[PDB]
């Protein structure tokens, strides 16, 4: 249960970027989203062509195979109380989750 | 130099409650004199076009040509004369259309089955599937309303009707509506509208939420 | 001194499925020649009383005035003019209805109330009742089914509409379909089904079940 | 001029207790002390004028006068001759009535049922209605009962008998009661009074509250 | 989201506050949450209901274009600043989108 906590502060001009692992396993990844109360974090972005809503347009996901990381950036990162931004793979989103990201 | 003719469907009906026929220009130069005349069978003409189409890019020049008529008088088999002359037709224009009586009649099912728990388990965009078996006419109009409204046409992708395997005459045709994984574990309306002429009120709805799949999980006795 | 008409109820159009154009008088005289002509607001004369009954002045037409016009702005759109020259009249009475526009349009709410515990207990009958209340023009037509099948108009009778207290505009029905408690205690859809002008796509049914308010995850039962 | 007779109604012997034979004058102005005369079938019914208006819109208002008689009286079934006499109308004249017997008694049967869910999931208000069954002297006086005494009349809407499905002779009425959400799921009692002829004593009153469809023995409860 | 826009205090104040609002012509309401009941109560809706206490106090406005949907109470007799809550929908208790204290 690997905790980075990025805590972007820029607020309404930050553009937080957060490089979580990669199995390189070809697998779908995730950026979960805990839903209010639900435990089943929704997910943000993912290598199947669904972006949230509200992180949509300003969500993005770039690739590195030979660092084993993806790194997902909120460009325009407009405040939303964020909570554990877990990314993970797997088809399952809530039991596949590895690394926790808090913002 | 051939101008096709659309005869309307049973979803135009519904949707605009007026019978409306039209005649569709293809394959002809650039012109702007281009006249439409819609007749009945009787020879009594009908209203004619009006604020007809400009040019087409595709040099498959298309005009717009209406009659419109109430859902009765179509209803009442009524053929109608299309003609069209001018330049770059010369030729008369004559047009038969109809509505194929000696049909049979079912009632269509309605059944809204909900997402598999394999796409709930993705926590991305879940499917819902209206899937309306055995309706003879093969003329259907499914549609979705949320919350009472009707959703956009882009949210869900009903299909064309294909026959059903088992009976000849019977078709068959599904309706997907993708929409959040959220929207769906929380309790929504999701209802599913089909309107086909062999209904008693010609339309039918059906309704699904988290809570029908839902099965009776203890069965509490209280013995005394 | 005018020519009364009876026009075309919402429910008279859906249970009929078309328009009735009628200007049969209500407390007139029957002489002889009472021409009725169902005139458009634009002058056409369309078809008038055709089938019109006998000369009896009974304080009212006998002669009907009834015709069968179209519906889509043949009862909406525009107006129809019912000019009446009688045996004794120089100057026909004439009088044009735009199937009083200019109302406010609500849709209605729906609400099926099951039989009563007390009546069950009777175990004699139960009666459904199909609340319909917050409509704006008040015109609803109220029908019951079951299982698709429309009930025969016997067994259930509506209400007419009547002005509800806290929303000065808005009306409420009542539609009760008077059952058997031995229908009842299986399980039956005894869906109502109502057709109101402001409705989505005119039609919305909510059904009832003797297992409806019921709590689906746990089957609590006492053995004595 | 014109002679019109008011007969006594069920709910105004109810409320008052003391029958209130009615007659009027229509066609005529208001000159003064506007009244009708008053007798009964012997001629003892004497009684004084009120309702005094100077004249109506168009200037031409019905004079008003009332008589009183013992409650026992209409229900006798003896014709009651009152007088008509008033000094616009040219001649006076008298005119009788009484009350319609030899009309079969069937007890009413009250039902109370509490709103739908879907009406307090709105949050708005919600309605009980209370369904009068099986009754024919045509007549139920129905009223609200809350909290000991009397809700505003405005308040509930009791829509007018209307004759039922199965039974000819015995007929039905609503009366819908329209209250805030938070009063019904506090919890609040509600009673519904029925007030009839046929009715051993009478009236019959019936309770309704959040707690009645509930069961009392067992109290099974689902937490997650 | 519980973006509480307004605590405005004044005993004849009006304190208006922006909801956001769908379009998608569903009812749209300002709720007010019992914490006796633990259910949230609606006092003004698209539906002409107007609550017992705000009788004639509380406005409603709409703006399509800036996507507002303004409730406006015009006399604040400083009755208990509630946890109000924008939704949409039929179901006041579950269709809440935003709090609004
Ligand atoms: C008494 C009771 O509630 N238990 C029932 C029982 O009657 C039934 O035969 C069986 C399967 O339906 O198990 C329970 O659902
Ligand atoms: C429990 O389920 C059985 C299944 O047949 C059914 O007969 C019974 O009515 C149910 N219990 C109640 C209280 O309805
Ligand atoms: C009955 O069940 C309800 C379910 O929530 C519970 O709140 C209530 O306390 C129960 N009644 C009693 C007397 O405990």
């Amino acid at each position: 249960r690997i905790l980075p906590e990025v805590k972007v502060e820029g607020e309404l001009g930050g553009s937080v970027t957060i490089k979580c692992p990669l199995p390189e396993m070809h697998v779908r990844i995730y950026l979960c989203r805990e839903m209010a109360g639900s435990g089943t974090c929704g997910t943000v972005v993912s290598t199947t062509n669904f972006i949230k809503a509200e992180y949509k347009g300003r969500v993005t996901l770039k690739q590195y195979p030979r660092k084993n990381l993806f790194l997902v950036e909120v460009t325009q990162l407009t405040e939303s109380d964020s909570g554990v931004y877990a990314c993970g793979a797997g088809m399952n989103t809530d039991r596949g989750k590895t690394q926790k990201v808090t913002l | 130099i051939r101008v096709f003719a659309i005869p309307p469907s049973f979803a135009s009906i519904f949707l605009t409650k007026s019978t409306k026929l039209t005649c569709l220009v293809t394959d002809l130069t650039t012109y702007d004199s281009v006249t439409i005349s819609w007749t009945r069978q009787n020879g009594e003409a009908v209203k004619t076009h009006t604020n007809i189409s400009e040019s087409h890019p595709n040099a498959t020049f298309s005009a717009v040509g209406e009659a419109s008529i109430c859902e009765d008088d179509w209803n009442s088999g009524e053929r109608f004369t299309c003609t069209v002359t001018h330049t770059d037709l010369p030729s008369p224009l004559k047009q038969t259309i109809s509505r194929p009586k000696g049909v049979a009649l079912h009632r269509p099912d309605v059944y809204l089955l909900p997402p598999a728990r394999e796409q709930l388990n993705l926590r991305e965009s879940a499917t819902i599937t209206c899937l309306v078996t055995g309706f003879s006419p093969a003329d259907v109009f499914v549609q979705w309303m949320q919350r009472g409204q009707p959703l956009s046409p882009e949210k869900y992708v009903t299909s064309a009707p294909m026959p059903e395997p088992q009976a000849p005459g019977r078709y068959f045709a599904h309706s997907i509506l993708t929409v959040s994984e959220e929207e769906w574990n929380t309790g929504e309306t999701y209802t599913c509208v089909v309107a086909h002429e062999a209904l008693p009120n010609r339309v039918t709805e059906r309704t699904v939420d988290k809570s029908t799949g839902k099965p009776t999980l203890y069965n509490v006795s209280l013995v005394m």
